[PDB]
RNA sequence: GGGAGACUUGAGUGCAGAAGAGGAGAGUGGAAUUCCAUGUGUAGCGGUGAAAUGCGUAGAUAUAUGGAGGAACACCAGUGGCGAAGGCGGCUCUCUGGUCUGUAACUGACGCUGAGGCUCGAAAGCGUGGGGAGCAAACAGGAUUAGAUACCCUGGUAGUCCACGCCGUAAACGAUGAGUGCUAAGUGUUGGAGGGUUUCCGCCCUUCAGUGCUGCAGCAAACGCAUUAAGCACUCCGCCUGGGGA
């Protein structure tokens, strides 16, 4: 398997709970494409270098998982990322 | 790749020779010892030594130089190549600058200087020419 | 992947622990070739790729000439395990 | 793909047509087909209203769900089938409480896809959601104009329209035209785009065969008489000797609009094409 | 003195905006790794992770 | 040369590592240009050697906020890297080729070259369908001029872009075919490896493969090349035989 990070930005006006929501809705995309969410995490809160869809902060989402190069998991969570509203930017990297 | 051992084996003493390197190293191989064996007898080369390794064997040449570090090899050169064989009757045995020089040949007889192959008046492979 | 290759070693290996021999060499190519004919459908275009393949070609027929020399009968079992002609 | 006849007749030469590969049947639904007439441009009067139709061969309707209003369950799509009535192909699709029914079938559609209608369809090639739901950029056809009528834009073969923003109860639309238009919120709208692209590209090659497709030969008005067509009359060949070329009935045919100029839509149409 | 080496980390994420920060000049330009001192290939490490971040809007990509 | 053996140095495999704008596909980011919309605002703007055409009171240029869309990827960037060559520079992911260094487990000459063939091949061009911001043959106008079918200026279509398919040529150049061995040094730089230090960083020594520069021997008509030969040699291939006509 290839271990990927995927660090996204959630929009900073969507309240608590729907945020949890949010994450747990990408983290159950992600398991069910059949790749394994070892971590996922609330980064941290930053002002945006340059403003965003019209956004100068945000709130920075890490997720490190790992699964079969093959597999679309990673292919079906930047698709569902891309479409949703609450994600402003997504970046996935893998890392060695 | 190396397609002529033997020119090979030519050119590396005519570059040392060229540079005065005191000694030189070749892969070993019966054809090659024949030849420095040949030189040696002739006075060309000051010396012959052989090293055993696991790979053919290695022979080091030590060249000679006279005096004034004057070079006793004028030079040497490959007539039998491989892109072209060339074969002498006994009659058609030739002279390295009228006997100054040496040919070195092959025969049924082994590998000798052309004075022995036309004092046998056997023919051969005319493999160097050297003076 | 290293592991499909070593799987093909182990069955192709001329005796043990043997890696390198006309019929490892030969069967990991052909494993090699085939899975790079795939790609190369997918990707017509991949002209950089396709070199390396035909490169690939070329040493597992070099390899196969060797053999058909060494020992006719190695060469015609071969062919007949890695359905070649 | 598209097949070339080889040249073995004059008529076969030049002509090409579909291989029909996607088509996977040739039986239609008889559940869902529907007896048609030829009406060879003939309105209740009984006069010719729209020349150059009729003739060519006999057609059996197929009744397609356009509307795609039946969100409860999904669809499967068991077939992709030739309809005779449009360029597009259709599918027969069989929902899990066994309603059969036909949809346009769009490109990249393949049998055993369980589609979806509703707001909560996902976004994938063949569902059906209001405009609404359905996220900017996306590629979409079967529009409908007013709420539950049914998909009425973005029907022919591999057309295609872009969900380019929303404003008030209406979503901006770039139909398959280039025309830029709104289109009210909960009009629905099919993702992905009508199947069988390659139509454009045939070659009819001989006139017998727009005969089958029931055209009837085109007749220039300038080879008419004058009492027939403006253009008509006149010595030899004659050039347009007008002010511009005009139809059977004087209307100019070349660059003269025809959209009535106080029509109700154009508080909607953004950017005009065509 | 090639701060990367001198600090020994092998790994450079586009997440340590501190780290990025010391090797971008006024208005977020990339320095060059002779003025910087840095050795070519994590100039090339640098570079990446730069350009990652301002993507992500880590780092601006001017002023 | 043939036949029967043996061998591991060439060649390849295994094992452990290194770098990379290598290729292909799908996405995606910011600056800038142009256009569109809306404010402010008023008489110019733009351009040249100098001017004019042109745009602008139907409110231009500028300026601020946005929107659209196309193409190219600033800084990094470096006789830096990679590729057989053409060539490859935003970023991410997927597929994928080659190269390099160790190691010495494996095979045991399996190698080099290669007519004919096949494949690839800048730019322009051609076909079908798309796209089209900027640039720009053709073309329009203003200039310059004895004339100006040009150089200069204002515009501007094909094209440049994409997909597929043709074409198959370039000062396609290092104006230097490929392979192999041998023949002083000095000094940069890329990717490695080992050791002696160095707390680490790092410094030194050795070594491999690139990549530059300088420079002996040798070569050359000379200019120059010179371990990345145009030196010393061997193998195979392509090619030349006065100029024009061509
Ligand atoms: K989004
Ligand atoms: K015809
Ligand atoms: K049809
Ligand atoms: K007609
Ligand atoms: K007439
Ligand atoms: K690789
Ligand atoms: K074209
Ligand atoms: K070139
Ligand atoms: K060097
Ligand atoms: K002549
Ligand atoms: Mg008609
Ligand atoms: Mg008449
Ligand atoms: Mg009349
Ligand atoms: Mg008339
Ligand atoms: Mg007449
Ligand atoms: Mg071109
Ligand atoms: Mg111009
Ligand atoms: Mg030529
Ligand atoms: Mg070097």
């Amino acid at each position: 398997d290839t271990k990927y990070e995927i660090m996204y930005i959630i929009r900073p006006n969507i309240d608590e709970e729907a945020k949890t929501a949010l994450v747990e809705r990408f983290d159950t995309i992600l398991k069910d494409n059949g790749a394994e969410v070892i971590e996922s995490k609330d980064w941290e809160k930053r002002r945006l270098a340059y403003e965003m869809n019209g956004f100068r902060e945000g709130i920075y989402h890490i997720v490190n998982v790992t699964s079969p190069s093959t597999a679309g998991a990673i292919n079906e969570f930047d698709r569902l990322a891309k479409i949703n509203d609450d994600i402003i930017r997504h970046m996935i990297v893998k890392v060695e | 790749v190396m397609t002529d051992p033997i020119a090979d084996f030519l050119t590396r003493i005519r570059n040392a020779n060229m540079v005065k390197h005191e000694t030189l190293e070749v892969p070993a191989s019966k054809i090659k010892r024949d030849i420095a064996e040949i030189l040696k007898r002739e006075g060309f080369i000051r010396d012959v030594e052989y090293i055993e390794d696991d790979k053919q064997g290695v022979i080091r040449v030590f060249l000679k130089y006279g005096k004034n570090e004057e070079r006793v090899i004028t030079n040497l050169k490959r007539i039998s190549k491989p892109g072209l064989r060339a074969y002498v009757k006994a009659d058609e045995v030739p002279k390295v600058l009228n006997g100054l020089g040496i040919a070195i040949i092959s025969t049924s007889e082994g590998v000798i200087t052309d004075k022995e192959a036309r004092a046998k008046n056997i023919g051969g492979e005319v493999i160097a020419y050297v003076w | 992947s290293q592991e499909r290759k070593n799987e093909i070693i182990k069955e192709y290996a001329r005796h043990e622990g043997d890696t390198g021999s006309p019929e490892v060499q030969i069967a990991v190519l052909t494993e090699d070739i085939n899975q790079l004919n795939e790609h190369a459908r997918t990707h017509k275009k991949d002209h950089h790729s396709y070199r390396g393949l035909m490169k690939k070609i070329g040493h597992r027929r070099n390899l196969l000439a060797y053999l058909r020399k060494t020992d006719i009968q190695r060469y015609r079992e071969l062919i007949q395990r890695l359905g070649l002609r | 793909a598209i097949k070339k006849y080889k040249p073995t007749t004059n008529g076969r030469r030049n002509m090409t047509s579909s291989d029909f590969a996607e088509i996977t049947t040739s039986t239609p639904e008889k559940s869902l087909l529907q007896p048609l007439k030829n009406n060879a441009g003939r309105n209740n009067n009984g006069r010719i209203t729209v020349r150059h139709q009729g003739g060519g061969h006999k057609r059996q309707y197929r009744v397609i769900d356009f509307k795609r209003n039946k969100d409860n369950v999904a669809a499967v799509v068991k077939t992709i089938e030739y309809d005779p009535n449009r360029s597009a192909n259709i599918a027969l699709v069989h929902y899990e409480d066994g309603v059969k029914a036909y949809i346009l079938a769009p490109k990249g559609l393949e049998v055993g896809m369980r589609l979806v209608s509703g707001p909560e369809a996902d976004i994938k090639v063949g569902n059906a959601l209001p405009l609404e739901n359905i996220p900017v950029g996306t590629v979409i056809h079967n529009i409908e104009m007013k709420p539950g009528k049914g998909g009425q834009l973005i029907r022919s073969a591999g057309t295609s329209a872009q969900v380019l923003g929303k404003e008030g109860k209406y979503v901006l639309i770039r139909l398959n035209s280039g025309e830029v238009r709104m289109i009210l919120a909960t009009c629905r709208a099919t993702i992905g785009s009508v199947g069988n692209e390659q139509h454009e590209l045939i070659n009819i090659g001989k006139a017998g065969r727009s005969r089958w497709m029931r055209k009837r030969p085109t007749v220039r008005g300038s080879v008419m008489n004058p009492n027939d067509h403006p253009h008509g009359g006149g010595e030899g060949k004659t050039p347009i000797g007008r002010k511009a070329p005009v139809s059977p009935w004087g209307q100019p045919a070349i660059g003269y609009k025809t959209r009535n100029k106080k029509a109700k839509s154009d508080k909607l149409i953004v950017r005009r094409r065509t | 003195v090639d701060y990367i080496a001198a600090n020994h980390i092998e790994y450079i994420d586009y997440k340590d905006t501190e780290l990025l920060k010391r090797f971008i000049s006024e208005r977020g330009k990339i320095l060059p790794r002779r003025v910087t001192g840095t050795g070519a290939k994590n100039q090339r490490k640098l570079t990446i992770a730069i350009k990652r971040a301002r993507i992500m809007g880590l780092l601006p990509f001017v002023s």
